[PDB]
RNA sequence: GUUAUCACGGGAGACACACGGCGGGUGCUAACGUCCGUC
RNA sequence: UCCUCCUAAAGAGUAACGGAGGAGCACGAAGGUUGGCUAAUCCUGGUCGGACAUCAGGAGGUUAGUGCAAUGGCAUAAGCC
RNA sequence: UGCCUGGCGGCCGUAGCGCGGUGGUCCCACCUGACCCCAUGCCGAACUCAGAAGUGAAACGCCGUAGCGCCGAUGGUAGUGUGGGGUCUCCCCAUGCGAGAGUAGGGAACUGCCAGGCA
């Protein structure tokens, strides 16, 4: 199974972040649509989300996944967590590859404000 | 020479930044919040507080945590 | 391509039509073909293996790679990462034109040609036999053969059941037991 | 067919099991349905004699306890391990 | 419960314990032989 | 001299000339980081194969391995690329 | 807000395993090559790009099956702290703590937030 492998990778960082104790971005990605959510250090609390499936900020791209989506997702959910002041949050990638869509999304989000 | 062993301090004590908690030879025990391990699979607490155990996981493996007073 | 398409036309349809399915995809599919080779004597000599690698890679598309020791006996006297053999992964138009092509011709033309066995499989429906006397491919000719060799063949398809196997013979035509 | 008497329970414990046992006699159990299991006191030889007959092993045990009727069966028979004393018994209210 | 508890300063004595009770090891699940933890 | 299990009695310590054993090693990788994979054994097919070179598939799920004798642990791996 | 789907936590065999059914409204999953993002101990092996061309199929969400498996009383039993006795290798007396195992019972779990869909 590919998502059991993927939670597994990612359960790496997962467990290595509740140490720190510190709020964090994480993006789970498809090839249909891409979510996004900033995750309270309890883990249980996120204090905003996103969706490219959302018309209201699919409106403006070609198809809800992409890599101008994933970019404009990103930029979208930097400018929220600024605004709502998420004090310097941590990055995890979900235990995706550093390297497509998430790549064009972490770059957004640090070229947004960010100091992550 | 007899290897010293068991458990340093108990659930309900108090328990200082750096104190050991049990010196065990492997790891019948994990560290839970503001607990860390040594090289040596020692429980050290890193934080002031009351220590506690508790059994979850999987194998019903045991851990120990500090709640601060 | 050039026989996947003529499959989904042809060998797709019959299928169904034969096993009542509902599910366009319920018909078995392909997911790759395997082509290792485990004589075991490269303890001897390694130059064998590599250039039985050599006439794998260039009959196939792409390069074999080399399997190290799985589990060692003091009976046989291996030793553990020592390389014994290697294995091809066809997978897309290089599994399509090599499976073609082996069809085509090479299966036909056989010595002691008795026939496929239809119930020799896992036990899931994957078809994986062995088959002697390289020499009945095209590509290894006389200039390149050195010795009287054998390999193993397997089809990994989707299907879980032998019944998918034997429907996918039956789409082959199955010359004959 | 087959009299029988029981006494009501109003002690509990290990002291009370002994001092049943050093008065020669025992509890027993009757468990099963929606209504509360309960504990009842039998004397010993008296029970012994009812028990050494061959047809308790499938027939039903009529408990006659503070004047009430009550039809069960005996399941499982707790004996001493060498000698020849009962100390606990548990019926089912079939 | 007379602070019966802990801390520093000076003065000590011993540095060969036996018997009995409780749970054990060695001993041959021969023991009332023998050695341990505690009163 | 050091180290491992009992004795050593559901906290720790706990002895006899009690019952049982290994060592004086060892790295410029056998350490760290980061990206990944994941055990012996049996069954199906198998010119070499004798059941016991390895090979394609199924179960197994740490009885494997975890450099040394042994003990506690290691699957998130402390096992391997 | 009634129902379905995916993610973020709690709990860690009441959530576990076997069998049947159902599912494309959203979501999820199968697909071509890749000289382009990414790279292979060869392989696009793992992960990425164009989305539905087509479907609910390995797998995956949910329901039933108490079948395998798991949790689990009251009470009883073995044991044990204190004072004494006996025929002192052990047992009993007054009293406190109480097994394991087994039975009844439990249950196909549950819970907080976000996102999408049929209404």
């Amino acid at each position: 199974d590919k998502k059991s492998a993927r939670i597994r990778r990612a359960t790496r960082a997962r467990r290595k972040l509740q140490e720190l104790g510190a709020t964090r971005l994480v993006v789970h990605r498809t090839p249909r649509h891409i979510y996004a959510q900033v995750i309270a250090p309890n883990g249980s609390e996120v204090l905003v989300a996103a969706s490219t499936v959302e018309k209201a900020i699919a409106e403006q791209l070609k198809y809800t996944g992409n890599k101008d989506a994933a970019a404009a997702v990103g930029k979208a959910v930097a400018e929220r967590a600024l605004e709502k002041g998420i004090k310097d949050v941590s990055f995890d990638r979900s235990g995706f590859q550093y390297h497509g869509r998430v790549q064009a999304l972490a770059d957004a989000a640090r070229e947004a404000g960010l100091q992550f | 020479e007899a290897k010293r062993l068991g458990v340093k301090r108990f659930g309900g004590e108090s328990v200082l930044a750096g104190s050991i908690i049990v010196r065990q030879r492997g790891t019948k025990f994990h560290a839970g919040a503001n607990v860390g391990c040594g090289r040596d699979h020692t429980l050290f607490a890193k934080a002031d507080g009351k220590v506690k155990f508790e059994v979850k996981g999987p194998k019903n493996r045991k851990f120990i945590s500090i709640e601060a007073e | 391509a050039k026989l996947h398409d003529y499959y989904k036309d042809e060998v797709v349809k019959k299928l169904m039509t034969e096993f009542n399915y509902n599910s366009v995809m319920q018909v078995p599919r392909v997911e790759k073909i395997t082509l290792n080779m485990g004589v075991g004597e490269a303890i001897a000599d390694k130059k064998l293996l590599d250039n039985a690698a050599a006439d794998l890679a260039a009959i196939s598309g792409q390069k074999p790679l080399i399997t190290k020791a799985r589990k060692s006996v003091a009976g046989f006297k291996i030793r553990q990462g020592y390389p014994i053999g290697c294995k091809v992964t066809l997978r897309g138009e290089r599994m399509w034109e090599f499976f073609e092509r082996l069809i085509t011709i090479a299966v036909p033309r056989i010595r002691d040609f008795r026939g496929l066995s239809a119930k020799s499989f896992d036990g899931r429906g994957n078809y994986s036999m062995g088959v002697r006397e390289q020499i009945i491919f095209p590509e290894i000719d006389y200039d390149k053969v050195d010795r009287v060799r054998g390999l193993d063949i397997t089809i990994t398809t989707t299907a879980k059941s032998d019944e998918e196997g034997r429907a996918l013979l039956a789409a082959f035509d199955f010359p004959f037991r | 067919m087959f009299t029988i008497n029981a006494e009501v329970r109003k002690e509990q414990g290990k002291g009370a099991s002994r001092r049943l046992r050093a008065a020669n006699k025992f509890p027993a159990i009757i468990y099963g349905g929606k209504e509360a299991p309960l504990a009842i006191e039998l004397d010993h030889d008296k029970v012994m004699n009812m028990q050494a007959k061959a047809e308790f092993y499938s027939e039903v045990l009529t408990i006659v306890v503070d004047g009430k009727e009550i039809k069960v069966k005996a399941q499982d028979v707790q004996r001493h391990p060498y000698k020849p004393k009962l100390q606990h018994i548990d019926f089912v209210r079939a």
